[PDB]
RNA sequence: CGAUGUUGGAUCAGGACACCCAAAUGGUGCAACCGCUAUUAAAGGUUCGUUUGUUCAACGAUUAAAGUCCUACGUGAUCUGAG
RNA sequence: ACCAUAGUAGGCCUAAAAGCAGCCAUCAAUUGAGAAAGCGUUAAAGCUCAACAAAUUCACCAACAUAAUCCCAAAAACUAAU
């Protein structure tokens, strides 16, 4: 009988020449998660199809930002097999009230708060 | 419908052959060869 | 040094020319084009526009 | 193609990813005044 | 002259169709990307 | 080099040895630190069927091969010589290294059909009537798979059988 | 139809109204290798001698 | 010549030779030794 | 001239009573008269019994699964008794007599109607098990040329191994799989369940590794 | 199952070789003839009668041979109806 | 490739058991040869292996036919391919 797969915690555990590697910060983990679903759900398991709907990802190619705690990291454990992860970069810091209308996001996983002055 | 356990070879399903493919065993290949070195 | 099938690659060999070469050449063709521009020796012109 | 370059480089992996080619106003009046905003 | 018994991807006797390079390196490429997202669901 | 000389005269053999002046190694090898002498001029994975100037320093006159006891090369390299010489002479490669027959040169035959990359014998590979259909395919086999090691500058490998 | 385009000669004879029209020829494909005896004195003594024979031994 | 998918010498005086494509087992002193890989 | 070297002595060898191998019965003194179905899970997988030595120093160790029965009893303890030598060697069985029954139907009948009638016994036998365990003052060369008839006429393939013999092939399997250049392996995309490639695996494909497909194992799928 | 007409024969045969002859060979417990096996080769042939509806089967006379099969165990908009 | 001599037919049963239907011992001569690892005789005889003396490439297993209307895209071992 085809079920859900248990994934043992070994898979989990960081390398340290994995940060080196994927350009991770050792000491300090990263604060958001931009996920993109690459597969489709068909061919795929309901429960599967359901935890991709409740992530809000139901439009293909469409980043998507959440928070980087174990609740959600459970489902994207789950589902890690269709997505793309990313960690969110703010190199020009979080954007203010006054910036909402000219933020982007470049494909590298950064996000700019000032875009297309003038 | 097969069992588990048959004697025709029991012809794999694509996915399981691409997977076997994928981690067919690589042996290390030294740059230099060692007979005819130092 | 032996010259065998594989001994070079099958392609021949480029040389680029040195930088600073490079940027003179540039900068002689860019103002001849300015040149030609200013005296209005075209005669017709078309253009690849993204609309 | 060229997708993985462009994202090497930055850029989307499509060229109508918030590139200039899109981002700006395609055309306005001979006046210079601006055009109406796109809807997309 | 060269049959295939019964249906051709359904028998005991099915078609011989190998894999691919372009096969294996999609998997490889799959397998890279779901390391890297297994990578940062670590910390 | 030594040769056999026979002499009669008389109902007398006189059967003597004669030794001749040979060339010698080129005095700077790139890789002097290597045994194996193609292994030592950095010929490695480098030497194929065209490669004629190679091949021709190590065979008989009349296109036997050589001893490797007597040669000096790696195994491997000596077998893949021996194939890029077999495949060279039945190209037609190699013209002046045929035993010289002044009574079978007059019969002249069917003119010889142009090859390369021969890996079988001519006179031992028979047609394939029924050639396979597209899953199951009798592929015909081209070139050595020992020469399946030597570089490629475009990188695509070398397809033995076509 | 195209295929009545093509015109193929067994040997290097063609008719003088065809020949006439010919623009250009196509580069070859495949390099033919050279023969042994074809290889030029100088290019076979630049080649270098990878091995040396002993003198005791018979060809 | 019997025609056989795995050959072995049947005398010291046997041997192995391969002819036409095939592998053949000739035996001088005993002709009934004489064997051809299928 | 060459070298004289010593030749290895076996004094702490001592052959048994009755070294030649015991006859089986093809049915046991108690037949089973009730049915059994017919558990494949005896054939696929590594043999978990029987994988070590115990008092032979030589075996006939099994690379695959099947059923040795009666037939196949009778030949090996008739070729091993005519070719072995009852002062310097002795031979032992690993695997137990005949006991899973085997059903069958007569020709003509149609499907169904209730379970057949017991036709024969047969033992199940795993890949990595020995068959037969050999030892004496002897040496190996011998015990493997009048054992490989056996280990072809076998169903299942099989080899005709000693001590040295398995423990080399273990360490050479234990290190290509160590040694292996590929980061990608079987064992760890089926634990780590990438690709979703659960799915088309089995369960005991985890324990597996790749190496047991059916009956079928291939030494050389680390 | 709003029809794929069902055995043998008459006529016409197509094809495969796992060959009966005809052809080229090897080994023989092949001295010669009759023989026994092994390889290749399918352009051509592979009989006439009695009994049985018979396919098979048994018998008579021969032949170099009376080969095994597939073809809707070929062929009823060509035929025969004995079962 | 290189050659093969000595106690000796080692001792028992058997018409014969001389390395060889079988059983027990398995010593000892020449630097160098097993009461003999394969052929052979009714029994022998005789022909090979390993032992010295002559050199010394590598040398463990792995190869396997076929059906019937007519085979079945053609082709291609190197110009730079994540
Ligand atoms: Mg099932
Ligand atoms: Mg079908
Ligand atoms: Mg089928
Ligand atoms: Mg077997
Ligand atoms: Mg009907
Ligand atoms: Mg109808
Ligand atoms: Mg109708
Ligand atoms: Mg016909
Ligand atoms: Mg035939
Ligand atoms: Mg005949
Ligand atoms: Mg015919
Ligand atoms: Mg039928
Ligand atoms: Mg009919
Ligand atoms: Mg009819
Ligand atoms: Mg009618
Ligand atoms: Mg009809
Ligand atoms: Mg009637
Ligand atoms: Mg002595
Ligand atoms: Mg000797
Ligand atoms: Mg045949
Ligand atoms: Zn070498
Ligand atoms: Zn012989």
């Amino acid at each position: 009988k085809f079920t859900r797969s248990r994934i043992p915690d070994k898979v989990f555990q960081p390398s340290p020449e994995d940060h080196e590697k994927y350009g991770g910060d050792p000491q300090y983990p990263h604060k958001l998660h931009i996920v993109t679903r690459i597969k489709s759900t068909k061919r795929r398991p309901y429960w599967e199809k359901d935890i991709i709907k409740m992530l809000g990802l139901e439009k293909a190619h469409t980043p998507q930002v959440h928070k980087n705690i174990p609740s959600v990291n459970a489902k994207l454990k789950v589902v890690k097999h269709l997505i793309r992860i990313k960690p969110l970069k703010l190199p020009q810091g979080l954007p203010t009230e006054e910036d909402m209308a000219n933020t982007c996001l470049k494909s590298n996983g950064e996000l700019v708060v000032r875009w297309l002055l003038n | 419908g097969s069992k588990a356990v048959t004697r025709h070879r029991r012809v794999m399903h694509f996915e399981r052959q691409k997977l076997m493919a994928v981690t067919e065993y690589i042996p290390p290949k030294p740059t230099i060869n060692p007979r005819c070195l130092p | 040094v032996p010259k065998t099938s594989l001994g070079s690659p099958p392609w021949p060999d480029i040389v680029l020319p040195d930088p600073v070469e490079e940027t003179r050449h540039h900068a002689e063709v860019v103002g001849q084009v300015n040149e030609l521009i200013a005296a209005g020796r075209y005669g017709r012109l078309f253009a690849v526009v993204h609309f | 193609a060229g997708s993985q370059w462009r994202l090497q480089q930055g850029f989307a992996a499509n060229p109508s990813g918030y590139g200039p080619l899109t981002e700006l106003p395609d055309w306005s009046y001979a006046d210079g005044r601006p055009a109406p905003p796109m809807k997309g | 002259r060269n049959r295939i018994p019964g249906r051709q991807w359904i028998g005991k006797h099915r078609r011989p169709r190998p894999v691919s390079a372009q096969a294996k390196q999609n998997m490889i490429r799959r397998l890279e990307t779901e390391a890297e997202n297994q990578y940062w669901l670590s910390r | 080099f030594r040769e056999v000389v026979e002499i009669l005269d008389g109902k007398t053999t006189i059967i003597e040895g004669r030794i001749t002046e040979t060339p010698q190694e080129s005095p700077n090898p790139p890789n002097p630190t290597g045994q194996c002498p193609i292994c030592r001029w950095n010929l490695k994975h480098k030497y194929n069927y065209e490669d004629v100037l190679l091949l021709s320093q190590f065979i008989r006159p009349h296109g036997g091969m050589l001893p490797r006891r007597i040669t000096g090369l790696c195994q491997e390299e000596h077998l893949k010589i021996e194939e890029c010489v077999k495949m060279a002479h039945r190209a037609g490669l190699l013209p002046n290294h045929r035993p010289k027959l002044p009574e079978g040169f007059v019969p002249k035959s069917k003119p010889r059909l142009n090859r390369y990359l021969t890996r079988w014998s001519p006179r031992s590979v028979k047609p394939i009537y029924n050639k396979g259909h597209r899953w199951n395919k009798v592929r015909m086999p081209v070139g050595s798979p020992l020469l399946k090691d030597n570089v490629s500058y475009s990188g695509r490998p070398l397809l033995l059988y076509h | 139809t195209m295929m009545q385009r093509l015109h193929l000669f067994p040997d290097e004879d063609i008719p003088e109204d065809i020949l006439k029209n010919l623009v250009e020829e196509l580069p070859q494909p495949r390099k033919v290798p050279r023969r042994l005896d074809e290889y030029t004195q100088e290019e076979i003594e630049a080649f270098p001698r990878v091995w040396s024979p002993p003198e005791d031994y018979r060809l | 010549f019997k025609t056989k998918g795995v050959l072995k010498k049947r005398c010291r005086d046997c041997y192995l030779v391969k002819r036409r494509g095939r592998w053949f087992i000739y035996c001088k002193t005993n002709p009934k030794h004489k064997q051809r890989q299928m | 001239f060459k070298t004289l070297l010593p030749v290895p002595t076996f004094e702490d060898v001592a052959i048994p009573e009755k070294p030649k191998l015991r006859f089986v019965e093809r049915v046991p003194l108690v037949p089973k008269v009730r049915r059994e179905r017919k558990n494949l899970s005896d054939i696929r997988g590594p043999s978990t019994e029987a994988t070590e030595f115990t008092e032979g120093r030589f075996a006939i160790l099994a690379l695959g699964g099947g059923y040795l029965h009666w037939g196949h009893f009778e030949m090996m303890r008739l070729t091993i008794n005519r070719s072995m030598d009852p002062k310097n060697m002795f031979a032992l069985w690993r695997v137990p007599a005949p006991f899973k029954p085997i059903t069958r139907k007569g020709m003509g009948q149609r499907m169904g109607g209730g379970k057949g009638a017991i036709d024969h016994y047969v033992t199940p036998v795993k890949a990595g098990r020995l068959i037969v365990e050999m030892g004496g003052r002897c040496e190996f060369k011998e015990v493997q040329g009048f054992l490989d008839l056996v280990a072809h006429k076998l169903p299942f393939p099989a080899k005709a191994v000693s001590r040295e013999t398995l423990e080399k092939m273990r360490k050479d399997q234990e290190e290509r799989e160590r040694n292996n250049q590929n980061p990608w392996t079987f064992e760890r995309i089926a634990t780590a369940n990438m690709l979703g490639i659960r799915k088309v695996l089995s369960p005991y494909d985890l324990t597996h590794k790749g190496r047991y497909w059916g009956k079928f194992y291939t030494p050389e799928r680390v």
